[PDB]
């Protein structure tokens, strides 16, 4: 699956 | 109502919608993330 986009980061961003 | 009273959520998961117009899934149990809803297994 090629196609870089906005990276999902919930808990990984708020820590 | 129109996007707040829809069907029930998946078990122990979170689901988000980016400003790019795309949908993603979030697993609080292992901090993993994915583009779809695959079989349980390797990351």
């Amino acid at each position: 699956n090629t196609g870089a986009k906005q990276p999902p980061s919930y808990e990984d961003c708020i820590k | 109502v129109s996007l707040i009273n829809e069907g029930p959520l998946p078990p122990g998961w979170e689901i988000r919608y980016t400003a790019a117009g795309e949908r993603f899934f979030v697993d609080h149990n292992t901090r993993r993330t994915t583009f779809e809803d695959p079989r349980p297994g390797a990351p």
